[PDB]
């Protein structure tokens, strides 16, 4: 993922006889990870109905 | 210096999935092999199964 970083000047005056300059932004970038996950466990039968619930 | 196409981060695009075709044409039809018979068809359904007759 990328950004625009934010901007930091000063100031000038104006003024008569006097001008201005411009000024630039930059820019960066991130990332991340996806992971997966996941388990099973089963059951038994016979003691399943011996038992008297599931 | 400059706004600077070489700050700025480029992204990266995609599209779909389009399926290809292998061509080698197959025909050699048509010819022999054709014109089931219904003897051949005494063979084919059961009852009576293999191998073959005579």
């Amino acid at each position: 993922m990328p950004y625009w970083n934010d901007l930091d000047g000063d100031s000038q005056v104006l003024n008569d006889t006097d001008d201005l300059v411009p000024q630039k932004i930059n820019a960066g970038q991130d990332k991340a990870v996806l992971i997966l996950r996941g388990n099973a466990w089963s059951s038994h039968d016979l003691a399943a109905t011996l038992s008297g619930s599931d | 210096a400059y706004t600077k196409i070489s700050d700025v981060i480029v992204p990266e695009l995609f599209n779909p999935y389009v399926i290809n075709t292998t061509t080698q044409l197959s025909a050699f039809f048509q010819s022999g092999i054709a014109a089931t018979d219904d003897e051949l068809n005494a063979l084919a359904k059961k009852a009576g199964g293999g191998s073959t007759l005579n």
